């Protein structure tokens, strides 16, 4: 990919100051006229295989577009650099936004951003592309607008001990099925992400839009390893504090300890619209 | 607080020297070879001869919080007991937080352990001892919990005296990092693993499934096959799931006496309530004995390892 190959007309493309670090590559501010964000990746495994099915995905990103995901622009890859470039969310991400004192969420603020949270998502699971990292940092709100991030990513085979480093923000979102098969030395690539696991995240999203705050407070990995995958801390914070039945009924279908009985995001669509 | 005379001895030498090699920077430390990795490493501190531990940690964060984080760790200077590491300073440095304490010539038990294979019951009295010693010290003094209790953070010295080390002072330490790992091995109780509220009692576990470890020389948890103990591939959650919806281990019961069968028995009780206190195991007939018996303990370390 010489990013010559995209329907985007491209001349130059500007980095500026850099907005955090992480797993994947570091995310730069870019001037494509407009702003963009710029992430750099680093290919160790330096085998053909690595690159063939990145050529595979980011070309299968080409193929989105829908006002509620985060538009796909360009990627280039100058082997063993790479990097993949979006369009630039203005505004908070919604993880800082429930967060803020002056903000005012409602029984109707609340749906309106869910619902456009599964367009976004119901068009992506069309097409087969799984998020695999949904999570309330990776959606933007501004003004009105709603725009889901880093689509896809975690398919990807590049740079990140025998040790484990798993962030608390991160677990929360994170199915049953997938935190029964983590273990030090296993990557996050053969870890079961899907359709389902996606949607238990928008679970956890939606809990967030109702309590401003992570379901299981920070506490030692280990603990909410078990507690997730067991089912039981999902189940305990369901009794805790409870918020209303028809709100409460997604959250409990999102969270279906078996991935089979979850809602797919169609039909999310319809119980949140038979709401308050 | 049952405080012998020659300890108080060395703690006064230590907290006078403290004060000699006094405050410092950063170029005062030189590096000298690797103690390991979960970083520490030894170290000469040029301004007093005297070689010290440094151990960097790398937290790239908000500054605020840094600042945050050492105020609460310079506790440590009023922390000062028999039984828990000599602490010397703590200081921000490139983004990489360095601790300096006492310098321990023979390691951790685990790394002990590694090298002697399996630890005799008659010295693992002495050791159980000096831990709900420094717990309740700890429990006492400034009413806090270790909150990870394992091997690899007990420390041993060819000087003959037993200490632990990386228990839990900052609170703001532990949220922002401690909580993130998880390694191959668990020693946490069955009652945090669930996530209720968790005192000392947490920690009196911790210890006994350490005491099962270095008594047989293998992590004890799943229990070893049947002909494989007499003799001497899990992911994570199965690990998890069995500490709490199966029975806790036990020591082999053709070996060891019933005290110190009995001891781990009461440690690894799974609920909490009905586990000891430390109250209640410093008068355990277990503690009674070791506490009473005669162990040169500087000569089982120097042998063991090679030291002198
Ligand atoms: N398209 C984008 N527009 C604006 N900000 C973005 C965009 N993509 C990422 N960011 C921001 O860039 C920073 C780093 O993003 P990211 O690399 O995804 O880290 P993360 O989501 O917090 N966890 P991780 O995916 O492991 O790095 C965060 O502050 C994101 O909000
Ligand atoms: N003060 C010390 N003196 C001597 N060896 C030490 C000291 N502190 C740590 N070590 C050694 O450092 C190694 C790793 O210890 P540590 O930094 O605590 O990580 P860990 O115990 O392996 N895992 P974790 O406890 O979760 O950090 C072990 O081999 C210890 O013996
Ligand atoms: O040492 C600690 N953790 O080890 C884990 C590794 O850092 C992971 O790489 C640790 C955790 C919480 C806390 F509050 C502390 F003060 C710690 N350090 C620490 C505390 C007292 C002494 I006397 C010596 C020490 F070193
Ligand atoms: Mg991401």
């Amino acid at each position: 990919v010489y990013l010559q190959e995209w329907d985007i007309p491209f001349e130059q493309v500007e980095l500026g100051e850099p907005i955090g670090q992480g797993r994947w590559g570091r995310v730069h501010r870019g001037r494509w006229h407009g702003e963009v964000a710029i992430r750099l990746l680093e290919m160790d495994g330096h085998n053909q295989d690595h690159l063939k099915l990145f050529k595979k995905e980011v070309m299968n990103y080409r193929q989105t577009r829908h006002e509620n995901v985060v538009l796909f622009m360009g990627a280039c890859m100058n082997p063993p650099h790479l990097a993949i470039i979006t369009s630039f969310c203005k505004g908070r991400t919604l993880h800082s936004f429930v967060r803020d004192p002056k903000t005012s969420l409602d029984i109707n603020k609340t749906r309106q951003i869910a619902q456009e949270i599964i367009k976004g998502m119901g068009y992506l699971h069309a097409k087969g592309i799984v998020h695999k990292d949904l999570k309330s940092k990776n959606v933007f709100y501004d003004n009105g607008k709603v725009v889901i991030t880093d689509f896809g990513l975690f398919g990807i085979s590049g740079v990140v001990e025998n040790q484990l480093k798993l962030s608390h923000d991160w677990l929360c979102y994170l199915a049953p099925e997938i935190v029964r098969e983590m273990t030090p030395g296993k990557d996050e690539d053969q870890l079961p992400f899907s359709k389902a696991a996606d949607v238990y995240a928008f679970g956890t999203v939606w809990y967030e839009l109702q309590a401003r705050d992570w379901p299981l407070k920070n506490q030692a990995a280990e603990a909410s390893i078990w507690q997730i995958g067991s089912g039981e801390g999902m189940k305990r914070v369901l009794t805790s504090v409870s918020l209303g039945k028809e709100v409460s009924e997604i959250l409990s279908a999102c969270w279906a300890f078996d991935l089979q009985e979850r809602p797919s995001f169609s039909l999310l669509m319809d119980m949140l619209e038979k709401l308050p | 607080l049952e405080l012998d005379e020659q300890q108080r001895k060395r703690l006064e030498a230590f907290l006078t020297q403290k004060q000699k090699v006094g405050e410092l920077k950063d170029d005062d430390f030189e590096k000298i070879s690797e103690l390991g990795a979960g970083v520490v490493f030894k170290v000469s501190h040029k301004p007093s001869g005297l070689v010290m531990a440094r151990k960097l940690i790398h937290l790239e964060i908000k500054p605020a919080i840094r600042n945050q984080i050492i105020r609460e760790l310079q506790v440590l200077h009023e922390c000062n007991s028999p039984y828990i590491v000599g602490f010397y300073g703590a200081f921000y440095s490139d983004g990489e937080i360095s601790i300096c304490m006492e310098h321990m010539d023979g390691g951790s038990l685990d790394q002990v352990l590694k090298k002697a294979g399996r630890i005799p019951e008659q010295i693992l009295g002495k050791v159980s001892i000096a831990v709900i010693k420094g717990l309740t010290y700890l429990r006492e003094k400034h009413k806090i919990m270790h909150r990870d209790v394992k091997p690899s953070n007990i420390l041993v010295n060819s000087r003959g005296e037993i200490k632990l080390c990386d228990f839990g002072v900052s609170g703001q330490l532990i949220d922002s990092m401690a909580n993130s790992f998880v390694g191959t091995r668990s020693y946490m109780s069955p009652e945090r693993l669930q996530g209720t509220h968790y005192s000392v009692q947490s920690d009196i576990w911790s210890m006994g499934l350490s005491l099962v470890e270095m008594a047989v020389g293998r992590y004890p948890i799943p229990p070893p096959d049947a002909k494989e103990l007499e003799l001497m591939p899990m992911a994570i959650f199965e690990l998890l799931d069995y500490i709490v919806n199966e029975p806790p281990p036990k020591l082999p019961s053709a070996v060891f006496s019933l005290e110190f069968q009995d001891f781990v028995n009461k440690c690894l009780i799974k609920n909490p309530a009905e586990r000891a206190d430390l109250k209640q195991l410093m008068v355990h007939a277990f503690i009674k004995r070791s506490d009473a018996e005669e162990v040169d303990f500087a000569g089982w370390l120097c042998s063991t390892i090679g030291l002198n």
